[PDB]
């Protein structure tokens, strides 16, 4: 490699005084210099067109001084223009004016800042510089790399660029110097011998920018075949026919409107063949859903695909968008918390109870969205896990049997029955879960979600009738012993009060009133907006009674004489039976299927492509991580949870940020999930707060997510179309590409699999739920297509929403 | 004589249809737009819509096809100039 230097004559802001100064450097790679006084980045270097057409012209009928007996700039400058007279390049009358220009100062980039700048100039018959006449273009280097030595070799040699413009010209002149010794000038401060000089002279000209011309010749100059050439060459026409040479193996490369790396990365041949073409005459020679048949290795890939974003994981969540999606997960994962947990301690003789499901919950969402692949789902206790804790502890209490200590070695089980499927890559069995399975689910379970807080508030209603007379003098611990005036009214209207808010501050986020980024950032806080409204709405009405969020008074066990925090496998009060030791693997093979069902299917439903989710998504360390955490909590007495549908999708449209109707980026970060989990823990010690907010609020909270989750289902877009007229139906693949009438047997199937589960989730055989949902996988694969075409098939069951 | 259309020849996939115009039409540029129940308009393209010499119902109907290619489809005309006697 060589150095190669390139200056241009220019005048200073400070005395208008002309001078040369260095505007790029080669050593193979180019260097560019700033306005702002350093050199940008280094790149490869790309030539205009114009730039090598006229550099071929100047240089067909250039000047050349091979093997100069010179060792100095005013020596070769002496020489250079005697010859170019001699060439009739340049008149006797321009001789005294060019070599005042030649022999100048020439600056370098450390009195950039010392001078005022430099702006360009071109040389007049007067010394005073002209300012340039042509429409000034600002260079792209500067623009595209500038605007934010040690390479050299020692026995290398350097060339000198020198491009300047001079009025009193007829034509641009090129002049070629190569020294018989390689000396040392002025011009180069740099401690490398300069062995070739092009001088590039003459008059402003249209398609002739002599930057450009400089940076040509320089790159010419920077090649190796050509250089080469170069020290080789004892005429004008060797070095005619090298640049011939670097023209043809030179790749143009046209404007076009639609640019793109697959169609750029065509011309990987044509380039590699051009450089071998220009280098055959020189002598010298060119320089997550996958199984991998590996033990542990969806484990391994999972962590090397999101490990790396952690950084990211941490910064991206300094918004408030984040802090809105906290407070709305807080309440979304605390009240089903507390609930599921008074339900459990009814059910169990508070064997397990509110504490610990409050304490499990905080401390397995910390260590998940601390160490989780896909930090955006939320771990928590749902209903079939509910299920299966009744009929266990009637199972125990049927046969004498101690349930908390069954319950350990049922987690026991499940750690092993973990490692055994994530060490055998046991979850690309999900990749069988099409867009069929994964969106009958999520609407089975928003549909149950409505039920559910509906019939909360049909509940209230019981307990507090509307009679006309009402008992006045009840006792009111711990709860309601009779009927209250305008209890359940109240409810009702804090319920809908909140829901409505929900909603219209929903609309207002894409409305628009108001400046737009604060009617993003209120739309963002909508949900707090309208708790706090009916919290202080509820607040103050001080007569009526409604119920309020109610958490343990400490830290403690929900029942001090049954157990403690650590529970022995080999029992409390009675020796655990050698049998129940082995035969506590078949409820914990249910329990297996039924949370990896469940959080897997979340996370095929939360990281859809269209839900734009680049950060990647963990299936094998996600579905080990909440296993193992719920087979360790058992042995601490406290439950095994599972990634929620509701919340997790919550959760995730919480942090979604909408474009200007289609999704833009998820601020996909570990720190909300973790504040929530840590909100939810110190939940007892908020007492004074959550004593004031009503559970109405949180139902038309409730409401709210039921049906905000079925935005992105296409299951629930298709049940519209039934209720919706063809001619309105959107232009979507599944309905430009599928006849009316087998779109709506496709959702007619469909809806019968949903009568199906909802009905066999209604008989108390409703942990049979995972199977009968498994067993939509053969109806999708086998009965659909024959029945359907495989083109219908992939316009209403598409995995990225594609028209085949 | 009105607006009218009909199918004259038909396959399984096409209709091959004649249109009528009236003979007193408005002129100018067309849009034809096909309407079919339970569906929203088609724009099925545009057309120009001129006075017609050759047909007897019309205004400016011509009784010669001489007279009609002379003063309706001859661009090249001539324009006598100079004096009565030259
Ligand atoms: C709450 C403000 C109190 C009013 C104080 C009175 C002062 C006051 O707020 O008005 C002047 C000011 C004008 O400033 P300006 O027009 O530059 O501000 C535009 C406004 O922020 C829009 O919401 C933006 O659109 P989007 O939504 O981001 O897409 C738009 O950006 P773009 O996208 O077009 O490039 C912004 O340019 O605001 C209004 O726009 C009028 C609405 C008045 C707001 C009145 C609401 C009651
Ligand atoms: C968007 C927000 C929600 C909107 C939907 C409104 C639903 C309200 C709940 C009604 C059903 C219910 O709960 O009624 C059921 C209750 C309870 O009957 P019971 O015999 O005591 O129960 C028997 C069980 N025991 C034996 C345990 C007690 O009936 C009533 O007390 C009758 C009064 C109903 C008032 C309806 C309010 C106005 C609703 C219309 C508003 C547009
Ligand atoms: C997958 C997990 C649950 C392990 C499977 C359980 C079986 C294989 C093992 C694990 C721990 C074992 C127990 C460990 C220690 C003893 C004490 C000894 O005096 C009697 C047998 C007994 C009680 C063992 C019985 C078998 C046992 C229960
Ligand atoms: C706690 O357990 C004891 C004995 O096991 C039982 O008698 C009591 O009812 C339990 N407490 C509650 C609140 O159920």
């Amino acid at each position: 490699k060589v150095y190669v230097e390139l200056q241009e004559l220019v005048m200073d802001e400070k005395n208008q005084e002309l001078r040369w100064m260095e505007a790029a450097r080669w050593v193979q790679l180019e260097e560019n210099l700033g306005e702002n006084g350093a050199w940008g980045r280094p790149h490869l270097s790309h030539l205009t067109f114009w730039s090598l057409l006229e550099l071929r012209r100047v240089f067909t009928k250039g000047t050349v001084l091979l093997d100069l007996q010179e060792t100095s700039l005013a020596g070769v400058a002496n020489q250079l223009l005697d010859r170019f007279i001699f060439e009739d390049q340049i008149r006797p009358q321009d001789r005294e004016e060019l070599l005042r220009a030649l022999l100048l100062k020439h600056s370098h980039a450390g009195e950039l800042e010392a001078l005022g700048g430099v702006k360009p100039a071109v040389l007049t018959r007067s010394g005073d510089p002209s300012q340039p006449l042509l429409p000034q273009h600002s260079s792209l280097e500067t623009q595209l790399f500038c605007e934010q030595l040690e390479k050299i070799p020692p026995d290398s040699e350097a060339t000198l660029v020198l491009v300047g413009r001079a009025d009193f010209l007829e034509q641009p002149v090129l002049g070629f110097v190569r020294l018989q010794e390689a000396a040392e000038l002025e011009a180069v401060e740099l401690p490398v011998p300069i062995r070739f000089l092009f001088v590039l002279l003459g008059p402003e000209a249209p398609h002739i920018d002599y930057t450009q011309l400089g940076r040509a010749a320089a790159t010419l100059m920077s090649e190796r075949v050509f250089r080469i050439d170069a020290y080789m060459a004892q005429s004008r026409g060797e070095l005619l026919h090298s640049l011939e040479g670097f023209l043809d193996c030179s790749l143009v490369l046209p404007p076009t409107d639609a640019p793109s790396e697959q169609a750029l990365l065509s011309l990987v041949p044509v380039q590699r063949e051009l450089l071998r073409r220009r280098y055959q005459s020189s002598p010298a020679k060119p320089d997550p859903l996958q199984q991998t048949g590996q033990l542990f290795g969806g484990l391994v890939r999972d962590i090397r695909r999101r490990y790396p974003y952690y950084l990211s994981d941490i910064t991206d969540a300094f918004s408030p968008q984040v802090l809105a999606a906290v407070i709305f997960i807080y309440f979304a994962a605390l009240s089903p918390a507390i609930t599921f947990g008074g339900l459990l301690g009814e059910k169990t003789r508070n064997q397990m109870g509110v504490s610990e499901l409050l304490i499990s919950t905080a401390v397995q969402g910390i260590l998940f969205a601390l160490l989780g692949a896909q930090p955006l789902l939320v771990v928590g206790f749902s209903g079939p896990l509910l299920v299966f804790e009744e009929a266990f502890f009637s199972f125990c209490e049927t046969n004498g049997l101690e349930y908390i200590v069954g319950r350990v070695w049922i987690g026991f089980w499940l750690i092993l029955l973990v490692v055994l499927v994530v060490a055998f890559e046991g979850s690309f069995l999900v990749r069988f879960i099409s867009r069929y399975t994964q969106e009958i689910f999520s609407f089975l379970i928003s549909l149950i979600f409505i039920y559910e807080t509906f019939s909360k508030l049909i509940k209230i209603f019981q307990d507090h009738p509307l009679q006309k007379t009402y008992n006045y003098n009840v006792l009111m611990v711990p709860k309601p012993q009779g009927p209250l005036p305008n209890t359940a009214l109240l409810s009702l209207v804090l319920m809908a009060g909140t829901f409505f808010f929900a909603m219209m501050l929903r609309k207002f986020k894409n409305s628009s009133y108001f400046p737009g980024k604060l009617r993003r950032v209120i739309g963002d806080f909508g949900v707090p907006i309208s708790i706090l409204i009916m919290v202080l709405v509820d607040f103050f009405i001080q007569d009526t009674y409604t119920q309020k969020l109610s958490v343990p008074d400490g830290f403690k066990v929900s029942n001090s004489s049954a157990r403690g925090w650590v529970i022995h496998p080999l029992g409390l009060r009675s020796e655990f039976p050698i049998w129940m030791m082995f035969a506590s693997a078949l409820p914990a093979l249910l329990v297996f299927i039924l949370i990896f069902l469940e959080s897997q299917i979340t996370t095929l439903i939360v990281s859809k492509p269209e839900r734009k989710m680049v950060k990647g998504s963990g299936f094998h360390l996600d579905l080990l991580l909440v296993v193992g955490m719920g087979g360790v909590a058992a042995l601490f007495g406290m439950p095994w949870l599972s990634a929620t549908t509701v919340r997790s999708v919550t959760h995730a449209n919480a942090l979604t940020v909408m474009g200007k109707a289609q999704i833009q980026e998820v601020k996909e970060q570990r720190i909300s999930g973790l504040l929530v989990a840590v909100l939810v823990g110190l939940s007892i010690l908020m007492e004074p707060i959550l004593s004031r907010i009503p559970l109405a609020v949180l139902f038309g909270i409730f409401l709210y997510m039921g049906v905000t989750s079925l935005s992105g289902i296409q299951l629930f877009d298709r049940i519209l179309l039934l209720f919706k007229p063809p001619k309105y139906h959107p232009d979507v693949p599944y309905v430009k590409r599928v006849k009316t009438w087998r779109m709506h047997l496709f959702t007619g199937i469909q809806i019968i699999c949903l009568a199906v589960l909802w009905v066999v989730k209604s008989t108390p055989a409703s942990l049979a739920l995972p199977f009968v949902l498994i067993l939509t996988v053969p109806l999708r694969r086998v009965l659909l297509p024959l029945i359907f075409r495989n083109v219908e098939l992939q316009c209403l069951d598409a995995d990225d929403a594609k028209a085949t | 004589k009105w607006w009218s259309a009909v199918v004259e020849e038909r396959d399984a996939q096409s209709w091959t249809i004649s249109v009528t115009t009236p003979a007193d039409a408005v002129i100018g540029h067309y849009s034809l737009l096909l309407q079919v129940s339970g569906r929203k308009q088609l724009l099925l393209g545009q057309f120009t819509l001129l006075f017609n010499p050759w047909n007897r119902e019309d205004a400016v109907f011509l009784k010669n096809e001489a007279q009609r290619m002379e003063y309706l489809l001859n661009q090249n005309g001539l324009i006598y100039l100079g004096t009565a006697d030259c």
